[PDB]
């Protein structure tokens, strides 16, 4: 009943200048979900009597 | 009554005194069957899926 797709992010561009170190940055991800849990319907009941009395 | 009382009677018990031979069936009966008189003496229109 779910569905899966993934997100993913991006990273900044950063400067640097002769001895300075290059800090790693994370790429954060995540996933969503589309998930089924509800049923729409229709429900019509005729008795027998209207139906032998209408067309 | 020669045989007297030593006799198998099959269908018998200890002494040959219970009665418990099958029974036979073939159908049964209830109420008599009645047939509906008006069916000559009233004209039969029907509105079957009109009305």
């Amino acid at each position: 009943n779910t569905y899966r797709i993934d997100r993913l992010n991006t990273s900044s561009v950063k400067g640097r200048t002769s001895g300075v170190a290059l800090e790693p940055t994370p790429v954060r991800n995540d996933k969503m979900l589309i998930v089924v849990d509800t049923v729409l319907y229709i429900r019509n009941p005729i008795d027998y009597q209207d139906d032998w009395t209408a067309p | 009554y020669a045989g007297n009382l030593t006799r198998p009677h099959w269908g018998g018990a200890a002494s040959d005194v219970d009665i418990h031979l099958e029974v036979y069936q073939n159908e049964v009966d209830t109420r008599f069957q009645y047939q509906a008189m008006f069916l000559g003496l009233s004209s039969q229109r029907s509105v079957a899926d009109r009305s």
